């Protein structure tokens, strides 16, 4: 019922989030230093796999880049 | 040395440190004071200060109904309900004497609100008792639950989207035999007096209503609203900063006129027994003088919540549990059994209850005609409130004294100037006994008088022109738990909110920023680059960490450092962080084509995952 | 919008009486004009309706009248002045170690361990029961090191000295009334209205130990934003200022002890369901050299919990150790059985001198929402914090300055804080800041309806005294009705007792 | 365990001077499989003594 405690137990699972299925075809399942990132797992009720918080900072790390010039625009009242 | 905390107040004066004085700042982990035995005596004090009443069983519900207004004048100082018809038609009057038009330009604007007043509306509330199942349910289900039961019968007016069509098949089902439930699971019938009753019960859960009164009551008071907008004297319905200025402003206004020779003295009141004594016939009345004039479909509406009030009744809890030495036992008996029972299995205590009860169960729910419960009409009695003090004014006195002060829903406090000491108590006389008049009682136990400069009100100390600046319900320095990109910036927009609503300060606020990123850290793990901690991210973080030439510029939940302070909390931390992120992070970050997402205020990055089922 | 059937037919019973219907009184308030009737009934009423003033001058207060009886014992769900550590350093390669091996390599630091024996028994349980599970639990610890793989947490054997310890076997049976209805002692649970008891002296010295400073810092605080408004400035000074006073206090450690504890308690109850698990009592530090630094105070076995609600009971037993003997005020511990497990060897400035060492053992129960309030004791913090700040702004205004580095830079203490034998004591702002961060964190360890209502209702009495000293000519309508409010909450609690007496002492002192 | 978790300078493994006589694509294999499974001892319900 109170999401905090859920949120701090689910941390400690081993994969939390849910991702897309192309997403084992851009990242690797480990790391440099043998950790996994992702588990082949499906999800409960769709087409999404189990995937590592490990994932999202290998993505931010090494992800590809684009172009995120109309981005400061876009969110006008925020960046003002 | 033996430390005594309270003797700081030997040197400072208790107005500047009174936020020692509150134990909790929060919500108490026992949540105690509520019960079966707790509403029967409630029921019981509340028909206890209307003795005097008339007694007359209702046709359509078979309970005998009290009736205390126009009875006898009370002859003490005993808690009084016996109200008067004609001294409130009387101080309604007056109040719209001194503002003149009030009551017609709250009618048009209650007439605007009531037009485009959408049913969806009726989910935002408190715990509701549902009508279908006899028990306390989410409003969000209740209104479900309702209209489906109307659909099943011939009630499918409610899906006009209009409030008021669904107030109107409400209207229907009252003239309506047999109100029949199919659960998709049974077959349930309910009679007139089986549906009646059951949508007329206050369910304990203080106690909340049914569902087909929560339109009822929501127009009254928002007709209330209107009112007390135009009012000075109602503490309601301003929030803190427009709220502080009140107190000034009235401790001013008595204070102007007033040379040197003229005593001026305060009084920081409660009433007790708010609910236990104020009357839905006397609201009846006070609704029918203000929409005097008016269409008849307006009045109409807006006349019948009284209506229920004075035709309700109170659920007895969930009942009584016994024990046994013998055969160890727990087995309790629950409110339909009150009716008939052996009065030997209780105590003493509750037997006296239980007798004066008896008389008063019908289905298992009491007739409580009279009195109200916590907190539905508080608009409405402020509004009683502010035309009793309306009474003040050397105009209507007719006197050298003459009051003035604020009412909120109970809490009230009240200036009185006059030449002399005797004036003064004179004064203060025909203030308690005019509200006496209105079956407003005054608790002299927890009211204080004294001369004009210091006093309360709503949690508010005045003392010389100063306000206590401390906030009575502290933040939650906790993740919301949804993800890393959601919870930053709920976290920051509670902790400005709470600034700018109740008065936080800003070293509280900076040390409860210090608290929130330190339980954000922990809870997702995303500590510094630079730390010594090691967790199943550390390695990832510090990859992150070496590889950005401008670290200040990294998110926290990426390691990055905290940028956040009182002047940054309403800037969301990718756009407070957009100058500093490298061009490659910020394609990474905010790449459109990130597996995570798919398509309170945020950007979209990869840090708005969606969490496991 | 009409109204016909049902409600017109009731809407003519709630009308105010010599009406029959809707109708007619609605016709009659169109033409409603004011007479005057205010004031004729104002003459009717009776002349005993009145609100007389009574004048409150400086002989009308009196003291509030303790009550009477044996003194209180402590009820608190750990110990605080009495408690022991075993404790262990830590470099930074032990990043997160689990909370199980930390105990075991706490417990390896003491050789003083003795043959167990109780010193003082409990009056109402079986105290061969809590020698068992002490033994127990020694010797659960040592078959760790027996096993193929080495378990994350420790889950104790459910023998009947547990059995009975954790009140597995007492729970009895929810049946139905219809088939019990023939039951000669069938009652309703016994509302015995609770004993009253005196106020003992322990409780004082818990708070005098509770205001002083540790060897150890207990909260290391996040970094936040560079300053740049004043404002922020004024917010980082005072920030600063009160943490680096507030760090090193016994009542922060006990926030700690209290959110560690508590977290543990709501994890094994969340997770291990149905095993009586072995949960250390484990807070960590930073020592004067900067060191990490573990604390073991104890053990708790914890029962079956299956938790539905918020208010579903975990039954737990706590171990603690302490180096206090339970003699000296063995009324303070009526609900503890103490035994002598060992001999501390305290190497003082006079040498090496062996003391014993006693466990003290109880029975407890705890709830998700009693958890909850104790993981967030953090609050204190920031509750304390406003206290002294709020003083700040309003001292502050009446110069129209700012007076923050006239209070903590300005070196004359001048506060008044505490009794003595000689008079009332002065402190400095920091001890100020510790007093109040104390007082907090007691109100959330014995927090009680009690503690609400006399607070709520000794709020009035101080500002009408405060109104006498202002010479505002305080006047009162019923102040009896008001003492007895006050004094109906002052039952058993101790620590509410405390304050009374706190507000005894205040009231006869400052009417001088 | 202790004593690889303070380095931080992990990179993707390559073969700067490969075995005349063996098959180095093994030798990368084992190192990998090496690192691989000193993480999965977090991931056992138990901590073994050996691996």
């Amino acid at each position: 019922k109170n999401p905090a405690l859920r949120m701090k137990w689910m941390m400690a699972m081993k994969y939390p989030i849910t991702a897309d299925k192309r997403i084992m075809e851009m990242i690797p399942e480990r790391n440099e230093q043998g950790q996994t990132l992702w588990s082949k797992t499906n999800d409960a009720g769709s087409d999404r796999v189990m995937v590592s918080p490990l994932a999202v900072t290998w993505w931010n790390r090494n992800g590809p880049t684009t172009s995120t010039v109309h981005y400061p625009k876009v969110y006008k009242t925020y960046f003002e | 040395m033996d430390v005594n905390p309270t003797l700081l107040f030997l040197k400072v004066p208790v107005q500047n440190a009174i936020s020692t004085t509150f134990p909790y700042t929060g919500d108490p982990p026992y949540s105690h004071g509520t019960g079966t035995g707790y509403t029967m005596d409630t029921v019981n004090r509340t028909h206890k200060y209307s003795e005097k009443g008339k007694w007359t069983t209702n046709t359509e519900t078979g309970a005998p109904q009290l009736n205390p207004i126009d009875g006898p004048l009370p002859e003490d100082n005993e808690p009084s309900g016996y109200a008067q018809t004609d001294c409130v038609l009387e101080a309604m009057a007056f109040l719209e004497e001194s503002h003149p038009g009030i009551f017609e330009n709250s009618c048009l604007e209650t007439m605007e609100i009531v037009q485009q007043t959408r049913v969806d509306k009726l989910t935002q509330g408190r715990q509701t008792y549902d009508w279908t199942l006899n028990r306390n349910q989410p409003a969000a289900t209740a209104l479900a639950n309702t209209i489906e039961v109307f659909r099943s019968n011939g009630l499918t007016a409610n899906e006009s989207g209009r409030l008021i069509d669904f107030l109107k098949d409400v209207m229907d089902s009252m003239d309506k035999e047999e109100m029949e439930i199919t659960t998709h699971f049974k077959k349930q019938r309910l009679n007139k007096r089986s549906y009646l009753i059951r949508a007329l019960t206050l369910n304990t859960m203080i106690a909340t209503p049914g569902m087909q009164i929560r339109g009822f009551v929501y127009f009254v008071e928002a007709l209330a609203r209107s009112i007390c907008e135009k009012l000075e004297q109602s503490g309601l319905p301003v929030g803190g900063n427009e709220k502080k200025a009140k107190l000034a402003n009235v401790v001013r206004k008595m204070m102007t006129n007033s040379q040197d020779t003229e005593l001026s003295f305060t009084i920081t009141g409660d009433n007790t027994k708010w609910n236990e004594n104020q009357n839905p016939r006397m609201f009846l009345a006070m609704i029918t003088y203000i929409t005097r004039n008016q269409p008849e479909w307006f009045r109409n509406v807006l006349s019948i919540a009284p209506i229920m009030f004075s035709n309700k009744m109170a659920r007895l809890g969930k009942g009584y549990m016994f024990e046994s030495k013998s055969m160890k036992l727990r087995t309790q008996v629950p409110a339909e059994m009150l009716a008939n029972i052996d009065l030997k299995y209780f105590n003493k205590s509750t037997r006296e209850k239980i007798e004066k009860i008896r008389p008063l169960l019908i289905d298992g729910t009491a007739s409580l005609s009279p009195g109200m419960m916590m907190g539905m009409f508080n608009m409405l009695s402020t509004v009683l409130g502010v035309s009793i003090l309306n009474l003040g004014q050397k105009k209507y006195t007719k006197t050298t004294y003459w009051w003035d002060g604020l009412q909120s829903s109970d809490d009230f406090a009240l200036i009185v100037n006059a030449p002399n000491h005797e004036g003064i108590q004179a004064g203060v006389d025909r203030f308690y006994r005019t509200c006496k008049l209105v079956g407003i009682n005054m608790s002299k136990k927890k009211s204080y008088i004294n001369r004009t400069g210091t006093f309360e009100f709503t949690s508010f100390f005045y003392r010389y022109g100063f306000v206590a600046n401390f906030s009575m319900e502290l933040p939650s320095f906790g993740v919301s738990g949804i993800n890393e990109s959601a919870d930053m910036s709920v976290g920051v927009t509670v902790i400005k909110n709470n600034m700018i609503n109740n008065d936080l300060g800003p070293a509280t606020a900076q040390m409860a920023l210090q608290l929130f990123i330190k339980d954000y850290r922990y809870t997702y793990r995303c500590h510094r680059g630079d730390t010594q901690i090691q967790t199943r991210r550390a390695f990832e973080l510090k990859k992150l960490w070496e590889q950005t030439r401008s670290k200040a510029g990294l998110l926290v939940s990426d390691g990055g450092p905290n940028l956040y302070n009182i002047r940054n909390l309403h800037i969301p931390e990718v756009c407070l962080k957009w100058e500093l992120m490298d061009e490659d992070y910020q394609g990474r970050l905010c790449n459109p084509m990130n597996p995570f997402v798919s398509h309170y205020d945020a950007v979209a990055t990869t840090h708005s995952w969606i969490p496991k089922r | 919008f009409e109204i016909t059937g049902t409600m017109r037919r009731l809407a003519d019973q709630s009308l105010p009486p010599n009406f029959s219907s809707l109708e007619n009184f609605r016709a009659y308030v169109d033409g409603f004009e004011p007479n005057g009737c205010i004031e004729g009934k104002l003459s009717q009423m009776s002349k005993e309706v009145n609100a007389r003033i009574e004048p409150f001058l400086r002989t009308t207060p009196r003291p509030l009248r303790l009550p009477d009886g044996p003194p209180c014992s402590q009820r608190s769900k750990f110990l605080l002045m009495d408690a022991l550590k075993l404790s262990i350093e830590d470099p930074s390669h032990e990043g997160e170690g689990i909370p199980l091996y930390d105990a075991i390599k706490c417990m390896k630091t003491f050789f003083g361990w003795k043959e167990p024996n109780i010193i003082k028994p409990h009056e109402k349980g079986i105290n061969p029961n809590y020698l068992l599970t002490w033994k127990q639990v020694l010797a659960e610890l040592q078959d760790i090191e027996n096993e193929e793989k080495i378990p994350r947490t420790k889950n104790m054997k459910k023998t009947s000295q547990l059995k009975w310890a954790l009140g597995e076997n007492m729970a009895p049976e929810k049946v139905d009334f219809e088939d019990c209805k023939d039951v000669n002692d069938l009652k309703q649970y016994d509302s015995d209205e609770p004993e009253p008891r005196s106020l003992a002296c322990w409780i004082q010295s818990e708070f005098n130990k509770a205001c002083e400073l540790t060897d150890s810092s207990w909260v290391e605080l996040d970094e936040i934003g560079e300053d740049v408004a004043p404002i922020e400035h004024i917010a980082s000074m005072r920030r600063n200022y009160f943490t680096a006073e507030v760090s090193h206090c016994r009542a922060t450690e006990y926030i700690m002890k209290g959110v560690y504890i508590n977290t543990a308690l709501l994890n094994a109850s969340c997770a291990a369901m149905d095993d009586f698990q072995l949960i250390p009592m484990i807070s960590k530090c930073r020592t004067k050299e900067g060191r990490r630094k573990t604390n073991l105070y104890g053990f708790i076995i914890k029962g079956r919990s299956h938790l539905r609600n918020d208010t579903d009971v975990v039954n737990f037993v706590s171990m603690e150790f302490s180096l206090t003997d339970p003699r000296l005020e063995p009324h303070k511990w009526e609900k503890y059985c103490v035994l002598e497990i060992g001999d501390m060897l305290l190497r003082t400035a006079v040498g090496q001198v062996s003391r014993p060492m006693f466990l003290y053992v109880r029975t407890n129960g705890t709830s998700k929402i009693k958890m909850k309030w104790g993981m967030e004791m953090r609050r204190c913090l920031l509750q304390s914090l406003q206290q002294i700040e709020s003083m700040i702004e309003a001292e502050s205004s009446v110069k129209e300055k700012d007076l923050t580095k006239e209070f903590f830079e300005n070196k004359s203490e001048t506060w008044p804080i505490g009794e003595s034998p000689k008079g009332v004591e002065e402190g400095s702002i920091g001890k100020v800041c510790r007093t109040l961060l104390a007082k907090s964190v007691f109100n959330s360890l014995y927090a009680s309806p009690q503690l609400e209502g006399f607070s709520a209702e000794s709020r009035k009495l101080l500002l009408i005294v405060q109104a006498l000293r202002d010479n505002l000519e305080p006047g009162t309508f019923d102040l009896e009705g008001l003492y007895e409010a006050i004094e109906e909450c002052l039952i058993n609690d101790p620590w509410v007792l405390l304050n009374a007496s706190w507000f005894n002492s205040f009231l006869t002192h400052a009417l001088r």
